[PDB]
């Protein structure tokens, strides 16, 4: 981890953050051994786009939620109950 | 031989 | 982690190791954000070169010493007071 | 902003 380099990205939710996660502990990783939450995909007309969420994107925090090392699921419910604001942490490489 | 997930939000 | 691709070399010590180790909690990234231990140097005529190991290489155990998120010291103690056989289980690929 | 280190063995 690298959390001097994290992006804080604010996802303002009109349901619906326009985005799809994959990976997670146990789970099939979404590059080499990570087995980090990552967003594969952003949808050019959601908020996630809006807010300067990208794929390949690698998700460490939601709204205090930490998800390093979380498992799939928890990162899901953790967007999901986040509220019309998810602030979301994440690490991406430049 | 893992369970790949992906969930769309 | 994905234990089920990981490789074990077993380098016999010379009476060293011929290698190089890079990175570690709290330390420079060997590649993007990874703050593994990484074999960043093989020597063509080592031990390590001839028992399989390359580059890039991610080092994850050493004689029982687990190396998931461990500094860089411990490491370097690990493989220093290995022995003459030094089993290490790394990821490559 | 970290330490890079790097060990010969
Ligand atoms: O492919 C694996 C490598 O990808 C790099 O991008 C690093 O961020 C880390 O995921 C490392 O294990
Ligand atoms: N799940």
């Amino acid at each position: 981890r690298i959390e001097e380099e994290e992006l804080t990205l604010t996802i303002l939710r009109q349901g619906g953050l326009g985005i799809s996660i994959a990976g997670g502990k146990g789970s099939t990783p979404y590059k080499g051994d990570d087995e980090g939450i990552f967003i594969s995909r952003v949808s050019e007309e959601g908020p996630a786009a809006r807010a300067g969420v990208r794929v390949g994107d690698k998700l460490l925090e939601v709204n205090g939620v930490a998800l390093q090392g979380a498992e799939h699921h928890e990162a899901v419910e953790a967007l999901r109950g986040a509220g019309t604001a998810v602030q979301m942490r994440v690490w991406r490489e430049r | 031989s893992r369970t790949r997930r992906e969930t769309q939000l």
